[PDB]
């Protein structure tokens, strides 16, 4: 059995190059096409390249202009280079073996663990909660959806309760939503009956321990 | 093999034998090729 | 012109057999390998499939694949299901020497009883109408497993102009929640009167409609 | 959870009787300290190699069992119901319900077998279903029964699973009936040592390999062992992995050669006995299409192929599709015939970048018209003419069907070995054969360029040269050795100190290393005491108490 591990700098910035190193344990490089596999979290993969013992390599055309792989038999290690990292570069990377014909890498027959490589170059901002007011009309089901969304903040997590947590029946805390700007989009929606609606006070509380930023906003049904 | 005395049977040139020495520039029929021929 | 399509949501109770396919679009799928993947939360898929039917050493003998030429479609099958195999499966094929991936399949092992989707539809706030802005959010919560697709309709006609789907994830009580950020203009709100939010959980679709 | 079974699963080995006899035997036993699943809570059992079924209950809760893989029409199954009047066995693949409750051609009725212990054994051995029965009134106690044989049917049906049956006084949830307890033990082929008293019944059993004490008892074929040193078996290190290894392989001119021959003068070259050079640039290896049968990458570790056969011919682009197994037309008949069980790999690629000429290339010809199909492996040197022959037109302005194409077929006839290598570990080394087991370390051996491998005394080789990178390795047959069981006597205690012979456990209770090997299970004292059990290489033993 052969074990493959990966380790490197996980915090990247735009316009420099990705560097990651892999070391082999209890294996040989004879007759194997060692390769790297990439996938942005949540989305699909983007295969990186390949390399064999003699060093013959093949790259994806979308990465060939930006990717480089090297093999080191002296140190029993092989590394990855990926230049001009972008927002699309934020992904986890692994090293892995291969078995195929002249560069068919489809049996890297050991699961890779790898690191978390993310591009992070921004600044902290202030949240600006906005009211997700309901229609305040007698729907088919006698339930009213009330919510509040948090914008312009970083990073996840953000913990939101209702009436300091007293309201719990209809509260629905959501995960963060991945936009393209680079910030986390949180929103919490609570389901309340139509009978108890119109004068009762409902407040959703924004909480963040790190930046000590709390926002408490009251959202009304209609005006 | 390393540092070991052996004994092997095979087609060898037996020791202390007279081989035929012929100069071809002077004086050709068929030369017999027996089981093993040591030519020089 | 290779396109790779996989089913959005496949569900299976632990211990039973589940299969996930990747249908070929352009050409005969037999010539080109289709490789079936797995993505744990925060992880990335690897390569384990070649000639489509072998299982190597170091990997469990239960993960099995197949490509059938009769329906021009692929397949990855799991026999000994375990809760640890919660992974998003994607298919990748070769497009005349180009490595082209697919949309993928989200696979979840049943740990809770199935929950029917809950959909509520409300118009946006009337205070922001003065700025000529109107964004629509469709609620999808209390549904397990967490896999839905939001299909919008414009007067009995699908529209996918500015759909921003969200990834379902566990809430405080382990259940999933999802939404779909729709963006339109206030001008077409006067021209249109029937819009529906069709959400596809498993094989069931529930929609709601509002009118001006 | 789980629980260990102390002494359950003992029965007469040969189904024959002996008087006042101690005797060691191997058969389908329940190994000592085997697993049973306690079923005590405020159930399908797989039949692996025989089921030892035990029940503890005041009354008759269990009604019977339903054996069989699926218990359907197309799957053979079996039903046994043990009533207070008679027991009924129906081996006829009858359909059974999922939740047991009570209110084809085969059929069988026999006598019923009977805070209450009831033991039974179902055995599926040599195409025969063996049933043992036993009933007695009552941490696991050491409960003992010399389980005499009862039944041996000669019928074999697919029996894999079964489940207990419960029938209530009345029902449709329901009444709060009792929770019966049953333990299942899977049978395994194992050997024990038994003692039969003067009246002739089994009374004392010892697993042959439970403990070093148990092993020395099974060695002496007895149950009282004096204080001394006894030799039982040997520790052999498992040989980890098997590493197989294979002055240039001329793979370059098979496909990337500038000029190829025509279809009639097909070129066949056997390539072997060289370092496999597959890295030479051919087309940057843009392999988007591949599927081969017969040969697989996995088998190259344990398969060595004899010959590499290459066959070449010349065709055009819009006709490569018709060259496949199960293809009809004039193209395959008059150009190349593909066998049904073709063993090899298909390689097809574009060659317009190399075979493009400003004035045109007339060096590629093919036979389109002939009286009959050429025989397989036929050799023809005639130049008789049937322009009679047409040459391909290679223009940049023509269609994709006019592109030049180099097509070559590779075949493997089994009328070359696999790579991979490890070092410094006791493994199974193979180099085009030379199947050996041992440790391959850095070699104090330096050879001459043709000196392929060296030998020590007693015809045990010393070194191996690397066929790939040409380095020399030292071989020592694996580190193993016997075991001696220091036992101070069952009269005193049951503490065993086992010595491995001539093995350093620094490189594989307290463990001591002595000149004789590796003494584990012995707390190496440094004090001076008179010797009682000499352990070896100058070291002895004593009892600490």
């Amino acid at each position: 059995q052969v074990q493959l591990v990966e380790w490197g700098a996980g915090l990247l910035k735009p316009s420099e190059t990705l560097s990651l190193t892999c070391a082999v344990y209890g294996g040989s490089f004879s007759g194997y096409y060692w390769s790297w596999i990439r996938q942005p979290p949540g989305k699909g993969l983007e295969w990186i390249g390949l390399i064999n013992h003699s060093g013959s390599t093949n790259y994806n055309p979308s990465l060939k202009s930006r990717v480089t792989i090297s093999l080191d038999t002296s140190k029993n290690q092989f590394s990855l280079k990926l230049t001009s990292v972008t927002a699309a570069d934020t992904a986890v990377y692994y090293c892995a073996r291969g078995l195929g014909i002249f560069g068919v890498v489809t049996l890297s027959d050991v699961w890779g663990q790898g690191t978390t490589v993310t591009v992070s170059s921004a600044s902290t901002k202030g949240p600006s909660v906005f009211p997700l007011a309901p229609s305040s009309k007698s729907t088919s089901g006698g339930t009213a959806a009330l919510g509040c969304l948090v914008k312009d903040y970083f990073p996840e997590p953000v913990t939101v309760s209702w009436n300091s947590g007293a309201l719990t029946s209809g509260v629905h805390t959501f995960p963060a939503v991945l936009q393209s700007s680079g910030l986390y989009s949180l929103s919490s929606v609570v389901t309340v009956p139509s009978s108890s609606l119109g004068t009762q006070t409902y407040i959703c509380n924004v909480n963040h321990k790190p930046s000590n930023t709390k926002v408490d906003k009251k959202v009304e049904p209609k005006s | 093999r390393s540092s070991v005395l052996h004994s092997t049977q095979d087609l060898f040139l037996p020791f202390f034998s007279n081989v035929t020495w012929f100069h071809v520039i002077s004086g050709n029929p068929v030369l017999p090729f027996n089981d093993g021929v040591y030519f020089a | 012109n290779f396109m790779l399509t996989q089913p959005h949501s496949v569900s299976e109770s632990p211990g039973k057999t589940v299969t996930i396919s990747c249908t070929g679009s352009s050409g005969s799928i037999a010539s080109n390998y289709v490789q079936w993947y797995q993505q744990r939360p925060g992880s990335a898929p690897t390569t384990v499939i070649y000639e489509d039917n072998q299982r190597p050493s170091g990997v469990p003998d239960r993960f099995s694949g197949s490509i059938d030429s009769s329906s021009n479609s692929a397949s990855l099958t799991i026999s000994g299901l375990r809760t640890e195999d919660e992974a998003d499966y994607y298919c990748q094929s070769y497009d005349s020497g180009i490595w082209v991936f697919g949309g993928g399949t989200k696979l979840t092992v049943l740990g809770q009883p199935k929950a029917a989707p809950s959909v509520t539809l409300f118009p946006p706030s009337s205070e922001e109408l003065q700025a000529n802005k109107a964004t629509l959010v469709c609620l999808i919560s209390d549904f397990y497993p967490g896999a839905v697709t939001v299909a919008w309709k414009a007067d009995s006609s699908p529209v996918k102009a500015g759909v921003e789907t969200t990834t379902p994830s566990k809430q405080s009580n382990n259940k999933y929640a999802a939404s779909s950020y729709l963006s339109l203009t206030p001008e077409q709100w006067k021209s249109h009167r029937s819009y529906s939010c069709q959400v596809t959980h498993e094989g069931s679709t529930v929609e709601k409609t509002v009118a001006p | 959870a789980y629980t260990n079974s102390f002494t359950r699963g003992v029965y007469y080995p040969d189904k024959v009787f002996r008087s006042s006899v101690l005797h060691s035997t191997q058969d389908l036993f329940l190994p000592f300290f085997s697993n049973v699943t306690w079923f005590h809570v405020i159930p399908v059992l797989p039949f692996n190699d025989g089921v030892y079924f035990a029940s503890i209950e005041k009354s008759n809760i269990i009604r019977g069992w339903i054996f069989g893989t699926t218990l359907d029409s197309k799957t053979q199954s079996l039903l046994i119901v043990n009533n207070a009047t008679n027991v009924v066995i129906k081996v006829c693949e009858f359909q059974f319900c999922n939740d047991p409750f009570l209110d084809c051609t085969f059929e069988y009725v026999s006598q019923p077998f009977l805070k209450n212990l009831r033991e039974f054994v179902f055995k599926n051995i040599d195409g025969y279903f063996k049933i043992y029965s036993k009933h007695t009134p009552i941490d696991l106690p050491q409960g003992f029964s010399a389980l005499e044989p009862l039944v041996d049917l000669p019928i074999g049906i697919n029996i894999t699973r079964f489940q207990t049956l419960l029938a209530l006084h009345r029902s449709y949830s329901g009444w709060t009936a009792g929770a019966a307890a049953y333990y299942v033990g899977y049978l395994q082929p194992r050997t024990f040592l038994l003692k039969y008293n003067e009246n002739g019944t089994i009374t004392d059993a010892v697993d042959c390999a439970l403990d070093p004490l148990s092993e020395t008892k099974c060695t002496l074929k007895s149950f009282t062992v004096e204080k001394g040193i006894y030799q039982t078996s040997n520790f052999r290190v498992q040989p980890t992995e098997s590493i197989v290894r294979f002055n240039l392989c001329p793979f370059d001119e098979v496909f990337n050669a500038t000029r190829f021959a025509s279809v009639y003068a097909w070129n066949r070259k056997r390539i072997s006995n060289c370092v496999a050079d597959y890295s030479v640039l051919y087309n940057l290896a843009p392999f988007f299409t591949f599927k081969c049968y017969g040969v697989s990458p996995t088998k190259l570790n344990d398969l060595c192929f004899t010959n590499v056969y290459a066959d070449s011919f010349v065709i055009r682009g819009d006709e490569v599709r018709q060259i496949a197994p199960g293809q009809t037309g004039n193209i395959a008949d008059y150009n190349y015939k593909l066998p049904d069980d073709f063993t090899g790999c298909v390689i097809a690629w574009n060659s317009n970048k190399l075979d493009s000429k400003v004035s045109g290339n007339y060096n590629y010809l093919y036979r389109l018209f002939r009286k009959s199909n050429l025989k397989p492996f036929e050799r023809d040197i005639s130049t008789e003419i049937y322009f009679p022959l047409r040459s391909y037109s290679f223009r940049p302005t023509y269609g994709v069907g006019h592109q030049p194409y180099r097509v070559v077929v590779l075949s493997f006839e089994l009328l070359k070995k696999s790579t991979n290598l490890v070092k410094n570990k006791c493994v199974n080394f193979n180099f085009n054969g030379l199947k050996g087991t041992g440790v391959l370390t850095e070699s104090n051996k330096k050879f001459l360029p043709f000196q392929q491998f060296g030998r020590d005394i007693a015809d045990t080789t010393d070194a191996v040269r690397d066929p790939q990178t040409l380095e020399i390795l030292d071989i020592t047959p694996c580190s193993f050795g016997g075991v001696s069981v220091i036992t101070p006597g069952t009269n005193t205690s049951n503490q065993v100190a086992v010595l491995y012979q001539g093995v350093n456990c620094t490189e594989v209770s307290n463990v001591f290393q002595t000149r004789a090997g590796c003494l584990i299970g012995a707390e190496y004292v440094n004090n001076s005491y008179e010797c009682d059990i000499p352990i070896g290489a100058g070291i002895c033993a004593s009892y600490q108490t």
